[PDB]
């Protein structure tokens, strides 16, 4: 398979910045793309094999090596919040009736922001449905709230009695900029469950929100009185209630 | 651009069928490839054809060519919801190492739930008190219904979002509007947007 390390990256301004791509396939091809949410792919490098390495249909700052078929690495060797933006590699190799078929993997998320000061974790809260909701339409929705987060590297789910459920919920394609008119604004994230009134009147149902925030690692420094933005799971719960 | 796509974009219900276009130029022709790329994700290869063959199938997803006239069809059947996303045409000059993908800019389908009883409604979800927010949930409205932004930068409202409780096999819209300030009420939340006269507010 075709594999990407890290999944998120948060760096600061100036920084080396290496993003690994490696496939045990024995494919020669491979690619580097870059991609900001809702705009096109663009090319951003390619390679032949082994020793090969040559530019894509986009220029940019970023370099790659070839030294071996197995790995691509990419590297900025000074980060700018303009390399801000997803970072896929594929490779594609001969398969049947005469063709090549591209593989792409799971890519890195990479901002880069000005200072380490601005990572902020999600603070979550959720919230119960209205008794409204549930004698008008026999259903009842929670709504969970991220919120307060930088940079927008965020997964939300649910979990219902330990289990976590995609029927019955909606998460925000994108988060809500705090403030629209910055460029390391903070983020909100809205997410909804929506299950049977019956379901939510049982006392015994236990309903949780659960935000994973990919921040700062250990090795990263930390000079501020505040706690550490490290990657973390920041989570809030509901149990049933019987009216 | 040597690959072109159309339509930009469609919003089609679901359970139709829907047909998806590509037009190219490169010469020479090789190979031509469709794509699956979900938000946030990498693109999939849904169907590889070469001029030797006229259609690829791929479970829903139905690939034709066309290489004299150089244009390509993707045909969706039985659409669901799952198939909102981005749709990529990509085309190959040739079967060797030294030949080149060639990117069309895509296809964005939206998928829209079949709502045959919608019910608007504005409901307060009850304060968290564990937190300083009140929030407010417009729900239940039709696909049609847009929900505009709010005209103050302390009230954040998010756009129509689509739940699927497949179970009930319900649908339904539904947008959030917080704000922690004492002049926020529900009754005015979703008071920039246009909304049924219907919408009930309890």
């Amino acid at each position: 398979d075709i594999y990407q390390t890290p999944r998120y990256l948060v760096i600061g301004t100036g920084k080396k910045i290496t993003l690994e791509c490696s496939q045990t396939m024995g494919h020669d091809k491979m690619y580097w793309y870059q991609q900001d949410p809702g705009m096109e792919l663009h090319l951003i490098h390619y390679s032949y094999g082994v020793n090969s390495t040559e530019k894509g249909d986009l220029s940019s700052e970023s370099t790659v090596s070839r030294i071996r078929t197995e790995h691509f690495p990419l590297t900025l060797e000074s980060a700018r919040p303009s390399h801000t933006s997803q970072y896929l590699c594929a490779s594609s190799g001969l398969r049947d009736r005469g063709l090549y078929e591209q593989y792409f993997g799971p890519g890195t998320r990479l901002t880069v922001t000005e200072d380490l000061k601005n990572v902020f974790p999600p603070e979550v809260a959720v919230f119960e449905p209205s008794e409204a909701e549930i004698s008008h339409t026999q259903k009842a929705t929670l709504v969970c709230l991220a919120t307060g987060f930088y940079p927008d590297h965020v997964e939300l789910s649910w979990w219902v009695n330990g289990k976590e459920v995609h029927s019955g919920v909606c998460t925000d394609p994108q988060p809500l900029k705090e403030q629209p008119a910055l460029n390391d604004s903070r983020y909100a994230l809205s997410s909804r469950l929506r299950v049977s009134a019956t379901f939510w009147q049982n006392p015994r149902n236990h309903f949780r929100c659960q935000v994973q925030f990919y921040g700062l690692s250990e090795n990263d420094e930390w000079t501020q009185d505040r706690a550490k933005p490290v990657t973390q799971i920041v989570s809030a719960e509901a149990w049933g209630r019987a009216d | 651009n040597q690959v072109e796509q159309s339509p930009q974009s469609l919003i089609i219900l679901e359970g139709k069928n829907c047909t998806l276009q590509c037009n190219y130029t490169v010469s020479p022709f090789s190979n031509l490839r469709w794509y699956k790329q979900d938000t946030g994700r990498g693109p999939v290869s849904l169907t590889i054809m070469t001029f030797s063959e006229n259609t690829k199938s791929n479970g829903r997803y139905t690939a034709t060519l066309d290489a004299d006239t150089k244009q390509s069809s993707l045909h969706i059947t039985a659409s669901q919801l799952s198939d909102s996303a981005s749709y990529i045409c990509v085309v190959s000059d040739r079967g060797s190492t030294l030949g080149r993908l060639y990117f069309g800019r895509g296809t964005q389908l939206t998928v829209w739930p079949d709502i045959q009883n919608p019910d608007p409604a504005v409901y307060q979800l009850r304060d968290s008190k564990s937190s300083d927010k009140s929030v407010c949930l417009f729900t239940d409205f039709d696909s049609q219904t847009n929900v505009s932004q709010s005209k103050d930068s302390d009230v954040y409202i998010t756009d129509k979002c689509v739940l699927d409780m497949r179970s009930m096999d319900f649908k339904s819209n539904s947008a959030v509007a917080w704000s922690n300030k004492s002049d926020f009420a529900c009754a005015n939340a979703f008071n920039n947007s246009i909304i049924p006269e219907d919408t009930f507010f309890p």
